[PDB]
C-alpha cells in the first residue's frame, strides 16, 4: 500500500493519465481517499498528489480525479515557489500560484475554496496576480475572491502586483475596489512597491484612483523612495500630484541625481548635475521668500564640503568628477538623515570606487563612517567587516602606509559589532543561530586579518597601545567559536580560510606575530576547544615546516611565553608531541619543553587511576584533568 | 662540499665539509660564519637533528640544501 502511493503521486505529478487510470482501477473507496490525499516529500513539497498536480499544471489529472474520483478541494499542502515556500496552499492556490489557469477554472467549478487562505494569510488570488497571468485573476475575482485580504505581512493583491512587472493584473485589480491606502507590515503601501519597483504604468494607474500618498513606516514618503532607487522618470510622476508642494518637490529632486551620482547600475554625471540643478533653481525662485535647505554641518570623511547653498555655488563643479560623487553623498544623507537601511549603499559604493581607482584616504573614510551608520543601525557588518580586511590588505599589498587611527576606529567598531555578535549568536533561538555563528566566525576572521595588518602598519605608540586595549577587550570577552576555538586557536590554526580577495596575498595563517601580539594582549594560552586541543596541540600538526619554518618555529616560544604547558594532554588523551607529524615540530617542542615534578606525578596518578576527587587541592584537579 | 643552509632571516651557513664528514665538526664551520658557538646551534636536518658525531652521510648526504638549525640557547 505504502509503495503503490508513491507511483500515483509520481503518475499525478508527471502529467500521465493512463498509467494512473490502471493503477486506481478496482480500488475500493477505503484506497480511494488514502492513495487521493496522503503526502508524499517530493523537491521540499510535502504535497498532495492533486495537489503537485495542479502545481504542474496536468489538468487533466485533476480532472479526472475531481469528476469521477471525487478528491477534496480544501487539502492543506506545502510548495516551494522561486524563493519562497509556502505550507497548507491547496490545489486552487497552487495553480494559480504556479499561473496554470487550465486548472484554477476546473477547481473553482468543483467547488474549491476560492478565499482558502494558506499559513501566511494568502488567498489564491493574491496568488494569482503574483504569479502574473491576468485570465486566473478576472476568474477568480468574479468567483467571490476577496482582494482586501492581505498576508501577515499586510501585503495585499495589489501590493504584490504593484512590486511585480504585471500592469494587466494592476488595472484589473485597481477597478475591483481594492483599497490604495493598504499600509503593510512597516506602514508601506502599493506605491511604497512600485516606487522600489520602477513601473511608470502601475504608478499612472495608482494615482488617477487617489491614490492619496502617505508616509510608510519609517517615515518615508514614497516619492523619494524612486529618488532613492535611481528612478529617473519615477520621480517626474508625482510631481505634477498638486499636492506635493514645493519643498517635497525639492527633496525628491535633489535625491534622485545624489543616487545617480552613486549607483553600479544607474551611473550618470550628466542626470547627477541635472536633477540638482533644477532642485536648487526651483529653491530661487521666490526671491524674497527664498527656501533654505537645513544643511547639515560638513563632516570630515566627506572632504569638507558644505552643500551648495548658491545656484551658482553648484556651477562651479559642474564638470567635477569628484565633487558632483562627494556632494551627491552629502546631500542624500542630508535627506534621509542617515537612518535608512540602504543609505549606506551609495557611500560604500563610492568607496568601493575609489578603492578600485586607487584612492585610499577618501575611500576608508567613506567605508568608516558607512560602518559607523550600520552600527549605530544595528546592522550585520560581517560582509562591511569583510570588505575592510579586503581593502586593508590591498593598501598593505602595494607597500602604502595606512593610518593606524582609521584602524583603530574599525577594530574598535568590529569588538562592539563581536560583543553584540557573541549577544546576537546567544539570544537568537537555533532558528537562525547557524547563519549567526557563521557570520560571528566571519567577524572574528576579520578581525584576524585586521590585526595581521597592523602588524605590518608603522604601529605609532599611542595607537598601537589603542589597538592593544580594544584586542585586550575583545579577549576579556572571552570569544569562543563552535569548535571551542578561541582567537588563539585560529591564529595558530592553518585551516583558518582567509579571504581570496586582495586579502590572502597579505594575511597568511597560522601568523606568529599576531599570535605573538596575542600574547602581548594576554589571550589565555591555556584554553582549550571542542576537541580538549590547545593551541599549541594545533600548531604542531601543521604540515609545512620547510616552507615557512620560521612562522611554525617563532609562534611555538611565543606560545610558551606566558605559561602554556607543554605537558597538558588533550580529550582524546594525546601529548602535543604525540600530535607531531613532524621531526622539526617535536624536536622544537622538546627544546621548549621543561620538566616538572607535578607533571610526571599527575600522569602517573591519571595512568594508574587513583581516586584523586575530595582528597586533593580543586586546582591539583584541573592540573589532573589538564593531564 | 659547499653549504647553504637557511637561518632565522634566510642567511647562509658556509660548513665547507664533505658527506663524509660529522656534524659534530660540520656544523662548527656552518654557524662559524654565521656567528654561533659550534656546540650551541641545534641544525635540524630537514626532519632530524644531528647527535654525537652524526656523520653527514646518514642525512641523505645533501649536498648544501637548507639545513633549518634551531638557535636554543643553554646546549652546550
Amino acid at each position: 500500500m505504502e509503495g503503490l502511493a508513491g507511483y500515483v503521486y509520481k503518475a499525478a505529478s508527471e502529467g500521465k493519465v493512463l498509467t494512473l487510470a490502471a493503477l486506481l482501477l478496482n480500488r475500493s473507496e477505503s484506497d480511494i481517499r488514502y492513495l487521493l490525499g496522503y503526502v508524499s516529500q517530493q523537491g521540499g513539497q510535502r504535497s498532495t498528489p492533486l495537489i503537485i498536480a495542479a502545481r504542474n499544471g496536468h489538468a487533466k489529472v485533476v480532472r479526472l480525479l475531481l469528476e469521477h474520483y471525487r478528491v477534496q478541494t480544501q487539502q492543506t499542502g506545502t510548495v516551494r515557489f522561486d524563493g519562497y515556500v509556502i505550507d497548507g496552499a491547496t490545489a486552487l492556490w497552487c495553480a494559480a500560484g504556479a499561473g496554470h489557469f487550465e486548472v484554477v477554472k476546473l477547481l473553482v467549478s468543483h467547488g474549491a475554496n476560492v478565499n482558502h487562505t494558506t499559513v501566511t494569510n494568502s488567498t489564491p488570488l493574491r496568488a494569482a496576480c503574483f504569479d502574473g497571468r491576468l485570465d486566473i485573476v478576472k476568474y477568480l475575482v468574479e468567483n467571490n475572491a476577496n482582494i482586501s485580504i492581505a498576508n501577515k505581512y499586510d501585503n495585499t493583491c495589489l501590493m504584490i502586483a504593484a512590486y511585480k512587472g504585471h500592469t494587466d493584473v494592476v488595472r484589473y485589480l485597481l477597478e475591483q475596489r481594492a483599497d490604495p491606502n493598504a499600509k503593510a507590515h512597516c506602514g508601506a503601501t502599493a506605491l511604497h512597491f512600485a516606487a522600489e519597483a520602477g513601473h511608470i504604468d502601475i504608478v499612472k494607474e495608482l494615482i488617477k484612483w487617489r491614490a492619496a500618498i502617505v508616509v510608510n513606516g519609517h517615515g518615508m514618503t514614497p516619492l523619494k523612495v524612486a529618488a532613492e532607487s535611481c528612478k529617473a522618470d519615477v520621480v517626474e510622476l508625482l510631481l505634477s500630484h498638486a499636492d506635493c508642494d514645493r519643498r517635497s518637490r525639492i527633496e525628491a529632486l535633489e535625491l534622485l541625481g545624489a543616487s545617480f551620482a552613486n549607483d553600479r547600475e544607474n551611473y550618470d554625471i550628466i542626470k547627477t548635475y541635472h536633477y540638482l540643478y533644477l532642485a536648487m533653481l526651483e529653491r530661487f525662485q521666490d526671491g524674497d521668500n527664498i527656501l533654505e535647505k537645513e544643511v547639515l554641518p560638513p563632516i570630515h570623511a566627506y572632504g569638507n564640503r558644505t552643500e551648495c547653498r548658491n545656484p551658482q555655488e553648484l556651477e562651479s563643479i559642474r564638470q567635477d568628477r569628484d565633487a558632483l560623487h562627494m556632494e551627491g553623498l552629502i546631500v542624500r544623507e542630508r535627506i534621509l538623515g542617515a537612518d535608512n537601511i540602504d543609505v549606506s549603499h551609495p557611500i560604500i559604493y563610492r568607496g568601493a570606487v575609489y578603492a578600485d581607482n586607487m584612492e585610499f584616504e577618501q575611500c576608508i573614510k567613506l567605508w568608516l563612517h558607512a560602518l559607523h551608520l550600520r552600527q549605530k543601525g544595528n546592522r550585520n557588518t560581517h560582509k562591511d567587516l569583510l570588505r575592510f580586511a579586503q581593502v586593508f590588505s590591498q593598501m598593505i599589498h602595494l607597500n602604502e602606509t595606512v593610518k593606524a587611527p582609521d584602524i583603530e576606529c574599525v577594530l574598535r567598531c568590529s569588538v562592539l559589532e563581536i560583543e553584540q555578535s557573541m549577544n546576537r549568536v546567544k539570544n537568537i533561538s537555533d532558528a537562525d543561530v547557524h547563519n549567526a555563528m557563521d557570520n560571528y566566525e566571519c567577524n572574528l576572521y576579520t578581525f584576524l586579518y585586521l590585526v595581521c595588518i597592523s602588524t605590518k602598519t608603522q604601529c605609532s605608540e599611542e595607537d598601537q597601545c589603542k589597538i592593544n586595549k580594544q584586542i585586550y577587550n575583545l579577549i576579556h570577552l572571552d570569544p569562543r567559536t563552535r569548535e571551542g576555538f578561541t582567537l588563539l586557536h585560529l591564529a595558530v590554526n592553518s585551516n583558518t580560510p582567509v579571504d581570496d580577495f586582495h586579502t590572502n596575498d597579505v594575511c597568511s595563517f597560522p601568523n606568529a606575530l599576531v599570535t605573538k601580539l596575542l600574547l602581548d594582549c594576554g589571550a589565555e594560552v591555556n584554553a582549550v576547544d571542542n576537541e580538549g586541543n590547545s593551541a599549541l596541540h594545533i600548531i604542531v600538526q601543521y604540515n609545512r615546516p620547510i616552507s615557512d619554518f620560521l612562522t611554525l618555529h617563532s609562534i611555538i616560544i611565543s606560545l610558551v611565553e606566558a605559561g602554556a604547558h607543554t605537558d597538558m594532554t588533550n580529550k582524546q588523551n594525546k601529548t602535543p608531541l604525540d600530535k607531531s607529524t613532524t621531526g622539526v615540530s617535536e624536536i622544537l617542542l622538546k627544546t621548549q619543553m621543561k620538566m616538572s615534578l607535578k607533571c610526571l606525578a599527575a600522569r602517573a596518578v591519571r595512568a594508574n587511576d587513583i581516586n584523586y576527587q575530595d582528597q586533593i587541592p580543586r586546582t591539583l584537579e584541573e592540573f589532573v584533568g589538564f593531564h | 662540499m659547499l653549504i647553504k643552509v637557511k637561518t632565522l632571516t634566510g642567511k647562509e651557513i658556509e660548513i665547507d665539509i664533505e658527506p663524509t664528514d660529522k656534524v659534530e665538526r660540520i656544523k662548527e664551520r656552518v654557524e662559524e660564519k654565521e656567528g654561533i658557538p659550534p656546540q650551541q646551534q641545534r641544525l635540524i636536518y630537514s626532519g632530524k637533528q644531528m647527535n654525537d658525531e652524526k656523520t653527514a652521510a646518514d642525512y641523505k648526504i645533501l649536498g648544501g640544501s637548507v639545513l633549518h638549525l634551531v638557535l636554543a640557547l643553554r646546549g652546550g
